[PDB]
């Protein structure tokens, strides 16, 4: 049951800062090291220290040491991660892993995303994609920052499904696409609900897709 | 330093064939080198610890080896599912470091796209704004052409492209493009179409529709 629940996505204004956290259970958090590590945007993996919750002794990766700080609690059993002073080039997911005795990682956790930009959080619009075989989807529309979430019909349907990648539009905002192949005999049937979720401006929306006329 | 190198930055492969991934510690390390698999929207998992140790759960296809500095992860027969980034790590000496790399491709037969296009919504084009998106669904291989033409006018600079990651059980990929018009320049023109070029399509395959139809 070793889980690693990290928090939820952040945006952050060039030089301020954001702490960062890691909550873990299926273990004794007092026992093992907690290490965590960087993903700059379409890159490779950068490691930047660890910490043991046992005392709160804390060794650093020392290019991260102006930039990151370590911290344990251990009566709510988390760990943080304050960073400081905060460039474009942080911009990154940050992951927590759980050491259980060496240098490997077992046990990694999701994974939060930091966007640092002075740009103000926008919530996305929904509009209807609308078509043997038919397609139809979701375009969820200027927001920023990354990431959204969108699943369809609560989950129930995920077979067919596809959701693309943002792209990042001229006017800085994001765009996305999220489609399904269905029966084109169910449209009529079946009903169909995209579900958009952007927790960075706390954006829920159901979206129900339907052919027009 | 310590510099972990992994060198095909990209690898293509049949489902069945043996893989060989190279990684060079550019310092003797013994056998402290680790293995990660990181799939698309994951955390990395850990595939092989020191140099060539099992993992528990890991798939049996999977092994490492070598000792000193180069070191090779290796995939008996090959499966689908094992598309994905494989990242080794240094596991000797601090700063623990990451080799950059390598994405595996898996090959299969050409499978042409399934191409459908979608206009506007009226709930944008309210807003001033209309989205015209075009989707290519489940292709092999990954290059693929779209084209826009509006009135037989070819567009470009005006549209935006997604690919998703390789599928984990067909191997396809699925691609969205979004082209964007004012609402007053959509209203000023009736026939609109995206033109597909594939290795699977005989000739180019054109989804289109009439404005206001």
């Amino acid at each position: 049951q070793v889980q690693l629940q990290q928090s939820g996505a952040e945006l952050v204004k060039p030089g301020a800062s954001v702490k960062l956290s890691c909550k873990a259970s299926g273990y004794t958090f007092t026992n093992y090291d907690i290490n965590w590590v960087r993903q700059r945007p379409e890159q490779g993996l950068e490691w930047i220290g660890w910490i043991f919750p046992g005392d709160g002794s804390t060794q650093y990766n020392e290019k991260f040491k102006g930039k990151a700080t370590l911290t344990t609690d251990t009566s709510s059993s988390t760990a943080y991660m304050q960073l400081s002073r905060l460039t474009s080039e942080d911009s990154a997911v940050y992951f927590c892993a759980r050491q259980t005795t060496a240098t490997w990682f077992a046990y990694w956790g999701q994974g939060t995303l930091v966007t640092v930009s002075a740009a103000s959080t926008k919530g996305p619009s929904v509009f209807p994609l609308a078509p043997g075989t038919a397609a139809l989807g979701c375009l969820v529309k200027d927001y920023f920052p990354e990431p959204v979430t969108v699943s369809w019909n609560s989950g129930a349907l995920t077979s067919g499904v596809h959701t693309f990648p943002a792209v990042l539009q001229s006017s800085g905002l994001y765009s996305l696409s999220s489609v399904v192949t269905v029966p084109s005999s169910s449209l009529g049937t079946q009903t169909y609900i995209c579900n958009v979720n952007h927790k960075p401006s706390n954006t829920k929306v159901d979206k129900r897709v339907e052919p027009k006329s | 330093d310590i510099v972990m190198t992994q060198s095909p930055a990209t690898l293509s492969v049949t489902p069945g064939d043996r893989v060989s991934l190279s990684c060079r510690a550019s310092q003797s390390i013994s056998d402290y080198l680790h293995w990660y698999q990181q799939k698309s929207h994951e955390s990395p998992r850990l595939l092989i610890k020191y140099a060539s140790q099992s993992i528990s759960g890991i798939p049996s296809r999977f092994s490492g080896s070598g000792s000193g500095s180069d070191f090779t992860l290796s995939i008996n027969s090959v499966e689908p599912e094992d598309v994905g980034v494989y990242y080794c790590q240094n596991g000797h000496s601090f700063p623990l470091t990451f080799g950059a790399g390598t994405k595996l491709e898996l090959k299969r037969t050409v499978a042409a796209p399934s191409v459908f296009i979608f206009p506007p919504s009226d709930e944008q084009l309210k807003s001033g704004t209309a989205s015209v998106v075009c989707l290519l669904n489940n292709f092999y291989p990954r290059e693929a052409k779209v084209q826009w033409k509006v009135d037989n006018a070819l567009q470009s600079g005006n549209s935006q492209e997604s690919v998703t990651e390789q599928d984990s059980k067909d191997s396809t990929y699925s691609l969205s493009s979004t082209l964007t018009l004012s609402k007053a320049d959509y209203e000023k023109h009736k026939v609109y179409a995206c033109e597909v070029t594939h290795q699977g399509l005989s000739s180019p395959v054109t989804k289109s529709f009439n404005r206001g139809e």
